[PDB]
RNA sequence: GGCCGUCGCUGGCAGUCGGCAGAGCGAGAAAGAGAGUGGCGCGGACGCUACGCCGCGACGAGUAGGAGGGCCGCUGCGGUG
RNA sequence: GGGCCCGGGGGGCCACGCGUCCCCCGCGAGCGCACGGGGUCGGCGGCGAUGUCGGCUACCCACCCGACCCGUCUUGAAAC
RNA sequence: GUUACAGCCCCGCCCCGGCAGCAGCAGCUCGCCGAAUCCCGGGGCCGAGGGAGCGAGACCCGUGCGCCGCGCUCUCCCCC
């Protein structure tokens, strides 16, 4: 069999750690949500720069 | 480089008889298929036993 | 019998969906949809009824046959691959095709085609270049825009009206075609200054002239 | 009307001090002398273009004396704007410190 | 030692494990200026089995952290205390730096040591960093520096980037 | 040991409890804490030198 | 001060070649299953596995490796001694085949097992074939001498997972 | 990663079991796709010189020396073409 | 911090049936997508009957790198 | 000589004085990292193997996108 790197592919990956599905499903969903919070107190201060 | 010995790699074992007799030879197409076919240790045994030389076959007398 | 929803969840990365299968089993409502449980063809003769055979064994056996081969999966055919383009290429922008016998031509971009070509329409009034498909890969794209946006390009032509038949003569089609839009590309090019001159011209490089260092 | 590919110089074939690996070629492209501006070279189509005794065919065309070999700049050499180029047909060592032509149509733009 | 990049300055403490003889063995602590903490680490051995009959495998490393300046914006003056060998015997050395940090002075006198002793870093025992006020200064190549009107020019500009334009026309200007 | 070893085998046999019979080589030794209890870590620095000889 | 627990598990790559090789450092090292350059074991740490390690410190370079560094290793280059052949941990079903018996059926409980070292260890890692990993890219510092004199050689303790990263 | 050979698995295949038919024995977990008795259309590639064919792994320096295989080569004889 | 984050008064879950009793407080079906047991296109473009196409190997030549003359005896041979 | 028409350093009390921010897109003032880590893109070389079957059963002879693996819709009903 051809090894598929589990690093790499994605489905080789489920295929051996299923569990790896919502360890990589969180970690979207926190990195964009905490990247929301980044720029939203970045606004916060700049309109304390203005305000 | 890997650092094994490739002096006993290559096991001597007999594969297969050296007679070109060929009653020997079916026998031993029978047995290789039940060697491989069957889960007994007995098929194993007696064709090794079919391979080896006349002297590794000893004569057994009747007593 | 019932319509087809669209997929529920989204595609947060490609292969993830952004739902985890309980919440999935929730959206989908599965608490409440549970479930539990030629070859002859007779003809009349004029004898009596024949039984004819549809796709009858063959006369001819080759001396040899190759045998069938494996299954593999992600292997499309090229009218169902992913048609990508540049972010530098959008419909509006001029091109500067680079390889055909149209070399250097700064030449306006039309739209991606089904194909992944590019309709590519430098106008014939200005560079001698009709309505024609190019390729991504051999265009350096300029950064220089018209707004276009605003323009019918037709629906009939696509990828089937550009390829090749079989002396080439020019149909009464591609003139009418090519006509059509000219029309009205070319008022938003004479809307710019100096830019149907430098669609006239050809792009050469010249000494001390070096592509990694000038930007376009 | 004008020149629409960039000036190399075929300086010699990938090796070491007392071995060369003639596979692959050693290009030095005018104007490019760093390896931050060598970024732009990389996959676009080079060539070597001669001329012979002997009529030889030309696609889109009548059958001239020029030929050609086709190549590839493959990646970055050295730390010195030098690449590295690989060609159909090993390049010849008649070549060496004449022109070549790196084409920018594999276009990354 | 190989005094790489540049040198870090090291809290490492240790002590002896204990033994029912003695049950709570008292901690020593040193500054080691090292590349890494593992290097760090070694050379707290070193020094510690020189001054103690303590060796690695009959002690342990309690904590060993990286200490930061606490004032790495302010110019200092540093007097380093040597210790190195020689081809012909050891010497003893008193030495003056000025950098913003100890571990930058440090680094500033292992490639000095080397410059002018052809001295390497096995041969030489930092034994005492002391940040020193500019009227307790002894070497004047530092005490030079203490001007409150200083003022230079920099007279002689030879200039690099040398092959930018290796085929230039004009000769260059070193006069700015 | 082979004595030990079978009075630790055949005690804690019908207790049921299962009990470590072969050595072990000596392990890392495990976290703990150390206490500076009170004084600080007494500050060691290389000696100058001094030829006695 | 909180002194941490010592390391129990180190991940021993070999840095010099097969040319030379005294007979007993040669021993030692066909013990650990080093039998190339640039192979890799896993090996838990005692009394008598350190002075395995110490007799042979000019040949080896290791220390004490990450969570992710037994994560890459395992997933990429990741091998079974399955029928004492060298097959490629692709599936579950390879693990639970062998090492079943110790309530081991998956990646992740060889990952578990090798990296909190369990009470079947030697067998997990038996189980796995030394690993077979490339040269480092950007390259070693210098092969001959120790770690802490400038080199790659000896124990380079939190400091071996750069290496495996530049390695594997 | 490709190919060549060697070695090992003394690995696999006689199951081409066809309207006298039912097409499987890769699968983490000692062993049966067992037999019984009461409550229209006539079809289905290759194979297997079993001294053959096939599949997996690792391996490959060599003097003196050893052994094997040569559908390498020369000359005559018994047979055969 | 740990106990399925012990227990009582907006986000995420490899959690989904009904009934009886002790104790604690084995067959649902179908249909498309695919990071899924090693590449395919259900995509194309040119040039070709007296001057061109292919032919690695073999004929001659050129260039770059390499490269001392074989047998032998010898610890050691390109050996003056 | 001691804040004056510059400043620097330390101590005590002010909530570790307080407001950012945080190993910094003042894209370099100084680190180790990622179960505390994910996404996207570009260049290069390769494409070895070749009967893996699916569903329909003795109430049928169909068909080659078939395993593992991920999850999509329908076999409920509305709304935008
Ligand atoms: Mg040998
Ligand atoms: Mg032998
Ligand atoms: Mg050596
Ligand atoms: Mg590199
Ligand atoms: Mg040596
Ligand atoms: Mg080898
Ligand atoms: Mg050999
Ligand atoms: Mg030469
Ligand atoms: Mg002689
Ligand atoms: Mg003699
Ligand atoms: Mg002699
Ligand atoms: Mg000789
Ligand atoms: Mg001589």
């Amino acid at each position: 069999v051809l090894k598929k790197n589990p690093l790499k592919n994605l489905r080789i990956m489920l295929k051996l750690n299923p569990y790896a599905k919502t360890m990589r499903r969180n970690t979207i969903l926190r990195q964009a949500r905490n990247h929301k919070l980044r720029v939203e107190r970045a606004a916060a201060a700049l309109a304390a720069k203005s305000d | 480089g890997v650092d094994i010995r490739h002096n006993k790699d290559r096991k001597v074992r007999r594969k297969e008889p050296k007679s070109q007799d060929i009653y020997l030879r079916l026998l031993v197409k029978l047995y290789r298929f039940l060697a491989r076919r069957t889960n007994s240790t007995f098929n194993q045994v007696v064709l090794k036993r079919l391979f080896m030389s006349r002297t590794n076959r000893p004569p057994l007398s009747l007593s | 019998k019932g319509k087809p929803h669209c997929s529920r969840n989204p595609v947060l990365v490609r292969g993830i969906g952004r739902y985890s299968r309980s919440a999935m089993y929730s959206r989908k409502a599965l608490y409440k949809r549970k479930y539990a449980a030629l070859a002859t063809v007779t003809k009349p003769v004029g004898g009596g009824t024949r039984v004819v055979k549809l796709r009858k064994m063959p006369r001819y056996y080759p001396t040899e046959d190759v045998p069938r081969k494996l299954l593999s999966h992600g292997k499309k055919p090229f009218s169902q691959h992913v048609r990508k383009l540049r972010a530098s290429i959008t419909p509006g922008t001029i091109l500067i095709i680079l390889t055909g016998r149209h070399r250097g031509k700064r030449v306006v971009f039309l739209k991606q085609l089904s194909s992944g070509l590019l309709l590519v329409t430098g106008p014939l009034s200005l560079n001698r270049v009709p309505l024609r498909r190019t390729h991504q890969k051999f265009v350096i794209a300029t950064s220089t825009k018209i707004d276009i946006s605003g323009v019918k390009i037709p629906k009939h032509l696509t990828d089937a009206y550009f390829k090749k038949k079989k002396k080439y003569e020019i149909t009464e089609q591609r003139k009418v075609d090519q006509k059509a839009v000219d029309s009205q590309i070319l008022p938003k090019i004479k809307a710019v200054p100096q830019l149907q001159g430098y669609l006239r011209s050809v792009f050469a490089l010249t000494n001390g002239v070096y592509p990694h260092k000038l930007v376009f | 009307s004008g020149r629409l590919w960039c000036k190399a110089i075929f300086a010699g074939y990938k090796r070491g001090l007392r071995n060369q690996r003639e596979h692959t070629a050693l290009l030095k492209i005018e104007g490019v002398y760093a390896r931050d501006e060598t970024e732009f070279y990389l996959g676009k189509r080079c060539a070597y273009v001669y001329k012979a005794k002997n009529n030889t065919v030309t696609p889109g065309g009548k059958p001239n004396k020029t030929r050609v070999i086709w190549g590839k700049v493959t990646r970055a050499h050295g730390n010195s704007g030098m690449v590295r180029a690989k060609f159909r047909s090993n390049l010849p060592a008649k070549a060496i410190g004449h022109r070549i032509r790196v084409m920018l149509y594999p276009s990354r733009i | 030692m190989k005094a790489s990049g540049t040198l870090r300055e090291y809290k490492v403490v240790g002590r002896c494990l204990p033994t029912p003889k003695c049950r709570t063995p008292p901690l020593y602590r040193m500054r080691i200026f090292a590349p890494n903490h593992v290097v760090a680490k070694s050379r707290f051995w070193y020094f510690v089995s020189q001054l103690k009959k303590m060796k690695k495998s009959s002690g342990e490393i309690v904590y060993c952290g990286q200490v930061f300046e606490k004032s790495p914006l302010r110019v200092k003056n540093f007097g380093i205390w040597l210790r190195y060998d020689s081809r012909s015997g050891t010497h003893n050395m008193y030495r003056e730096y000025r950098d913003l940090t100890t571990a930058g002075a440090v680094t500033q006198c292992y490639r000095d040591m080397g410059a002018r002793h052809r001295a390497r870093a096995h041969s030489i025992q930092i034994m005492k960093v002391e940040e020193i006020a500019a009227s307790k200064c002894r070497r004047p190549a530092v005490k030079q520096f203490h001007d409150s009107k200083i003022k230079f020019p920099l007279p002689h500009r030879v200039l690099r980037r040398q092959h930018k334009p290796r085929f230039t026309t004009k000769r260059p200007n070193t006069f700015f | 040991r082979v004595k030990e070893n079978d009075q630790k085998k055949k005690e804690a046999k019908e207790k049921g409890t299962w009990v470590q019979l072969k050595r072990q080589p000596a392990p890392p030794r495990e976290a703990h804490f150390v206490r500076t209890n009170g004084k600080e870590p007494e500050l060691l620095e290389p000696i100058p030198y001094e030829f006695m000889a | 001060f909180y002194v941490p627990a010592e390391p129990k598990l180190a991940f021993v790559i070999r840095i010099r070649g097969i040319n030379g090789v005294s007979p007993k450092v040669r021993k030692v090292l066909q013990l650990l299953r080093l039998r190339q350059i640039f192979n890799g074991t896993f090996v838990k740490l005692n009394k008598a596995s350190i002075n395995m390690l110490r007799i042979v410190e000019p040949y080896i370079a290791w220390g004490y490796p990450n969570l992710k560094s037994v994560n890459e290793l395992i997933y990429k280059r990741g091998y079974g001694k399955i029928n004492k052949k060298r097959i490629a941990l692709t599936d579950n079903t390879l693990i639970a085949r062998s090492l079943g018996k110790y309530n081991i059926i998956c990646m992740e409980d060889l990952i578990h097992e090798i990296y909190t070292v369990g009470k079947h260890f030697k067998e997990a890692n038996n189980f796995l074939w030394p690993f077979k990993l490339s040269s480092p890219r950007g390259g070693m510092k210098k092969k001959t001498t120790h770690f802490v004199e400038g080199g790659d050689a000896g124990n380079r303790e939190d400091q071996i997972n750069r290496l495996i990263r530049r390695m594997n």
